[PDB]
C-alpha cells in the first residue's frame, strides 16, 4: 500500500474520483466513476 | 455459457457511443478504450457473442 501510481516535471498530488465517462460522479463510485490511484501489488 | 462461439459483424457501419448509456449495457466494463472516444474506429472482424 506504500507504493502507488495513477505535463513534464508536474506532480499532481490531487486524488479526486474520476468522472471517467458519462456520469457526474463527484464522490460516487461505480461504472464510469473510478478512483484514480492504485497500489502496486509488491 | 460453456457452448458459445466467435460470431461477428462484417461489411457494415457501426455506432459504439450508445453503449455509454443504453440499457443494453446497464451494467458494463472494458479492457479497451472509452465507448464514444473509440466509436469512430474499425477492425477486420467485429467478433461479438
Amino acid at each position: 500500500y506504500n507504493y502507488r501510481y495513477r505535463k513534464p516535471f508536474e506532480r499532481d498530488i490531487s486524488t479526486e474520483i474520476y468522472q471517467a465517462g458519462s456520469k457526474p460522479c463527484n464522490g460516487v463510485e461505480g461504472f464510469n466513476c473510478y478512483f484514480p490511484l492504485q497500489s502496486y501489488g509488491f | 455459457v460453456y457452448a458459445w462461439n466467435r460470431k461477428r459483424i462484417s461489411n457494415c457501419v457501426a455506432d459504439y457511443s450508445v453503449l455509454y448509456n443504453s440499457a443494453s449495457f446497464s451494467t458494463f466494463k472494458c479492457y479497451g478504450v472509452s465507448p464514444t472516444k473509440l466509436n469512430d474506429l474499425c477492425f477486420t472482424n467485429v467478433y461479438a457473442d
